[PDB]
RNA sequence: CGUAUGUUCAA
RNA sequence: GGACCGGCGCAAGACGGACCAGAGCGAAAGCAUUUGCCAAGAAUGUUUUCAUUAAUCAAGAACGAAAGUCGGAGGUUCGAAGACGAUCAGAUACCGUCGUAGUUCCGACCAUAAACGAUGCCGACCGGCGAUGCGGCGGCGUUAUUCCCAUGACCCGCCGGGCAGCUUCCGGGAAACCAAAGUCUUUGGGUUCCGGGGGGAGUAUGGUUGCAAAGCUGAAACUUAAAGGAAUUGACGGAAGGG
């Protein structure tokens, strides 16, 4: 249910939305106030996970803890590389911000 | 799957004929089926039939007159030259007095006697007697 | 020559049925082929039921019954006269013998 | 002779025949 | 000479500003940077050290004290473990199953490491060569090769 | 091109030791030298340093594992059982 | 019955027969005019609907999917549409 | 019957003889075709788009209202999927079965079903390549297919 | 509980 | 030296009774304590979508009871082998007392079974009747859901897919029988495998696979006038029933 929804909704962003895949870019987007949602893979480093959560709390945006590792988060994004964290700037046609 | 609509139709008519039924539903319907049925109608072996339009292959209802002994298809549709037509008659028909071999020729679908008159060979479709 | 349409067993729409052990000889017989007999009878026979009645300490004590389910292989069922041979047409009859 | 045991007889005969050739090669 | 890995674990000292480094038998699954907790009130996790009294029945343990406070004597070789079978809260005793299959009654204050000893399956590999056996015992002691008495 | 029919990694042992010993060691010989996927960082860079010691060259994590594989079936079974028993001690 | 008239079977006979096996196939489904107790507007709903139909604006459930005909919400009046 | 099952089921849709649009439909061809665009842009497959139109908008057959099939409408507007939906859903199923097998390698049934699914994928992909719907060298790569679907 | 066997041809 | 039996308690390993059916599911092999998780599937329903994408299949590939083999764990029970006690003319057996391998779990092999419905698959047609399981639809009434609502349990039908059953001068067949084993001298829907008197012989030999056991492919010389099927009448039976 939730896992099926999140991958299908995440696939819609990758073809219609604005996003950045990576840790440095995610911090750049959060700082500018452009990030709408932040998604973290479950094997994200604990310090990195805690730092991004603190960054999002200051930016007053939401953090979703993906139910997969950076390998499966990358596959969900449709990319052939690992993605540990990402930020969604424009949801596009999807409704991940629900 | 269904490889031959004509084979299905002729078999269905043959079974209802043996069972003494007065009407038989034929599905699906094809120009080859209708032309074959017409050849049997012109010789009285079957009564009137009504093609039914379903915006699909079609269904037919044939009125049976209790005259068919057998309406069988020949598969595959062998090419029949005029010289070889006689050997086909000796093999498919009970006697020369009655029974017909339905041929598809360039002239059109016709029985074996009309093909001999029009001097056209063709591909064999079936027979009835 | 086939003798029975069901091949002597009740297996119709499955491949394998777990076997059970014959009550007499412990032979392995498929559960669908075993000649079954659910035996219900009083613990005390009808001869001794009267003696137990006035030997009992209760005014109206109903005698408990004994429930034993027997499974028989074909050889033991025939030998113990649980079932018998039947004619060509008598075999087809499936209703249990009358009470 | 029972067919199953005729088969077992021949299997034993074959095994002997293979040992006789493994000894000569 | 040991088939089981060892873990360098650093604890704060309670009484002095000083770090204490302890050499542990490595329970399989532990990793560098992992916190391990030792005590009566520690949680039941791989690598933690708890008294066997507080462990539930069926717990798999390693590096188990034979006597209370002996700092670990039982199930120390690679791939070995002990099982907590039962408790006797009245007598403060615990029954365990040792790798040999023997069942031993020990005090419930005996500590152990939750989990199995790392390096298991070592004996599965055929040594193949006399030279590999030579190097194996050269790190242990002078006991190889062995001449038959006959 | 395919160089060996069946020996594979244990072709280095030549005709020595016996086919059964070479076959038995082949599975261990492969898994011992394989590179596994690090769970901590996701890269396929977890390889055996010593017997029972596995190291990832990227995140510099060292893991106590099996003699010839990253984790043994006994270890994963124990971890599941310990996780259950922890819940039983809890609610 | 040897002489059964296949051209003109009774409407009862056709209504029983499987939709594909009728003389000329026709659906057993239909569309309907659904009115929830609230508001006033009318919603066109398929009889064998597969999606939960929401009265837009009113934001109420009109029908629930089932294995067959959709189950109308309680208090909702429906009338078959004609074509 | 089914190509990869012993089932001989007949369940399907019986399309009515009358192709004309009913009088009670106030939705014009363009208005329906613009509603298709919203749903496809929302990320719905042609199959699904037809259900929402049939269930809540009275559009029995988009082809009857507009003269064009939904996928054919989406191709004109450029909203058509890169991969055909039927092929996409068979690939998605194969990925899910293959994910299950990695953690359940004793599931010989899942191994059997996967061979059937991949057989249908190749039969379908062979057809699409012939009608020139898929590039002339599209191959199903079970290893790299997980990124395409979901 | 517990036993086996019956030379060749010939109506 | 306290067996068996009775009571309490503990340990281990196997097994899942009765409910359990000519019932269900699965491509077969096969599948039965509870609960959770994972992925899958037929049928039904559909005024959804694609639009011939299909049927069958040399080569090729996945699965494949039991026994068997290899490595590890376990080892209650049963139990090839073996030992013994009986029985017997003998008894290397049937019976009995033990009991190894195995039986059990995990991982790799093996590829065979009366793996049988001794009956290829896909498609069409051809009598009737009572059920049954799954899905949907319709309809008096009973019952719970406290009243309503729907939903379940029951009752009466219909449709579709299935396991079957009874009956029938459909028709077939050497008959036993079969609603398919029918729609065949009135001989042709499509397609795969495969038989050509009995043996020799699934043997030899070559190839190939396998750790092995073996699997697959597979002859010839020679020999023979029957071997065989179904059914009938008798005789016989350490078969039953009645005298
Ligand atoms: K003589
Ligand atoms: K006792
Ligand atoms: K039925
Ligand atoms: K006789
Ligand atoms: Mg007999
Ligand atoms: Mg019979
Ligand atoms: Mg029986
Ligand atoms: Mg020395
Ligand atoms: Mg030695
Ligand atoms: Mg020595
Ligand atoms: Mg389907
Ligand atoms: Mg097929
Ligand atoms: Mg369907
Ligand atoms: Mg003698
Ligand atoms: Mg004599
Ligand atoms: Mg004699
Ligand atoms: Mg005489
Ligand atoms: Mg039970
Ligand atoms: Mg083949
Ligand atoms: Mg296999
Ligand atoms: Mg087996
Ligand atoms: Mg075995
Ligand atoms: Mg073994
Ligand atoms: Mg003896
Ligand atoms: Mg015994
Ligand atoms: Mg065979
Ligand atoms: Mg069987
Ligand atoms: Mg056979
Ligand atoms: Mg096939
Ligand atoms: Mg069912
Ligand atoms: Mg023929
Ligand atoms: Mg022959
Ligand atoms: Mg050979
Ligand atoms: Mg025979
Ligand atoms: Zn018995
Ligand atoms: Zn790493």
């Amino acid at each position: 249910k939730s896992l099926e929804s999140i991958n299908s909704r995440l696939q819609l962003v990758m073809k219609s939305g604005k996003y950045v895949l990576g840790y440095k870019q995610t911090l750049k987007m959060i700082r500018q106030g452009k990030a709408k949602l932040v998604i973290l893979a479950n094997n994200c480093p604990a310090l990195r996970k805690s730092e991004i959560e603190y960054y999002a709390m200051l930016a007053k945006t939401g953090v979703h803890h993906y139910s997969g590792n950076n390998i499966e988060l990358g596959t969900a994004c449709g990319k052939y590389y690992r993605v540990c964290t990402l930020a969604i700037i424009d949801p596009g046609d999807s409704d991940i911000i629900r | 799957v269904r490889m031959n609509v004509l084979a299905d139709a002729l078999k269905s008519i043959n079974n209802a004929e043996k069972r003494g039924k007065r009407q038989v539903l034929i599905r699906p319907c094809s120009k080859v089926i209708v032309r074959f049925l017409t050849v049997m109608m012109k010789h009285g072996y079957i009564g009137e039939f009504e093609i039914i339009d379903d915006h699909r292959a079609g269904k037919i209802v044939v009125n049976l007159t209790g005259r068919l002994n057998k309406c069988g298809v020949i598969s595959p549709r062998f090419d029949v030259q005029l010289k070889d037509l006689e050997k086909w008659q000796n093999n498919l028909l009970p006697s020369r007095q009655f029974g017909f071999i339905v041929l598809t020729t360039s002239a059109g679908i016709m029985d074996h006697e009309e093909a001999r008159r029009k001097h056209t060979g063709g591909k064999i479709l079936g027979f009835f007697f | 020559t086939k003798k029975r349409r069901n091949n002597g067993r009740a297996k119709k729409g499955r491949g394998h049925v777990q076997p059970i052990r014959c009550t007499n000889c412990a032979r392995c017989v498929p559960k669908d082929k075993a000649i079954k007999k659910f035996v219900i009878r009083n613990i005390v026979e009808a001869a001794a039921v009267r003696d137990i009645s006035e030997a009992s300490v209760f005014d109206a004590y109903v005698l408990p019954k004994l429930y034993v389910k027997l499974h028989y292989c074909v050889s033991c069922a025939i030998h113990s006269k649980v079932v018998r041979n039947r004619s060509r047409e008598a075999r087809k009859d499936r209703t249990p013998p009358p009470r | 002779m029972r067919a199953k045991w005729r088969k077992k007889r021949m299997r034993r005969l074959k095994r002997k025949r293979r040992k006789m050739r493994q000894r000569s090669k | 000479g040991r088939g089981a890995p060892l873990a360098k674990v650093v604890f704060r000292d309670p009484y002095r500003f000083k770090k204490r480094t302890e050499l542990f038998i490595a329970a399989e699954g532990i990793h560098t940077g992992q916190f391990v907790y030792c005590g009566k009130k520690a949680q039941l996790n791989i690598g933690n050290v708890l008294p066997v009294g507080t462990m539930p029945e069926g717990t798999i343990v390693c590096c188990l004290e034979e006597k209370p406070g002996d700092r670990g004597k039982l199930a120390r070789a690679s791939g070995n473990y002990a099982t907590v079978i039962s408790h006797n809260p009245e007598t403060k005793k615990t029954r365990v199953k040792l790798p040999s299959g023997s069942k031993k009654v020990i005090s419930s204050a005996n500590r152990a490491v939750v989990g199995v000893v790392a390096g298991g399956g070592r004996i599965d590999k055929p040594i193949l060569k006399a030279g590999r056996a030579y190097h194996k015992y050269k790190a242990k002691r002078n006991c190889w090769p062995r001449v038959r008495g006959v | 091109a395919k160089r060996t029919k069946k020996v594979g990694i244990v072709g280095k042992y030549g005709t020595r030791y016996g086919a059964s010993l070479r076959k038995m060691v082949k599975k261990i010989e492969i898994s011992q030298h394989a590179k596994y996927t690090c769970s901590f960082c996701g890269k396929t860079k977890m390889k055996r340093r010593a017997v029972g010691i596995w190291h990832c060259g990227s995140c510099m994590k060292t893991v106590a594992g099996g003699a010839w594989t990253y984790n043994t079936t006994s270890a994963v079974t124990v971890k599941s059982a310990i996780r259950r028993l922890k819940e039983l001690k809890d609610q | 019955p040897l002489a059964k008239d296949l051209l003109h079977p009774s409407p009862e006979e056709e209504k029983r027969k499987h939709k594909k096996k009728r003389l000329v196939q026709s659906p057993n489904s239909y569309f309907m005019d659904v009115k929830c107790p609230g508001c006033y507007k009318i919603t066109t709903v398929f009889s064998h609907a597969q999606t939960v139909v929401l009265c837009v604006g009113c934001s109420t459930v009109l029908c629930q999917p089932t294995g067959g005909k959709a189950r109308l919400t309680e208090g909702c009046s429906f009338r078959r549409k004609q074509h | 019957g089914r190509m990869h099952a012993p089932g001989k089921g007949l369940s399907q849709s019986a399309l009515p003889y009358r192709r004309s649009v009913p009088t009670w439909l106030k939705l014009t061809s363009d208005d329906v075709k613009e509603q298709i665009y919203k749903l496809a842009k929302k990320g719905l497959t042609p199959s699904q788009i037809g259900v929402i139109l049939r269930d809540s908008h009275g559009v029995a057959q988009v082809r009857f209202v507009t003269g064009n099939k939904i996928l054919r409408i989406l191709k004109s507007k450029g909203l058509a999927p890169d991969l055909p939906e039927d092929l996409y859903h068979l690939i998605k199923k194969a990925v899910a079965v293959r994910k299950h097998l990695e953690r359940n390698r004793k599931d010989k049934d899942a191994k059997f079903r996967l061979i059937l699914i991949e057989s249908r994928i190749h039969r379908l992909a062979r057809y699409y390549k012939t009608k020139r719907v898929l590039p002339p060298n599209w191959k199903y790569e079970s290893s790299t297919a997980s990124a395409l679907v979901a």
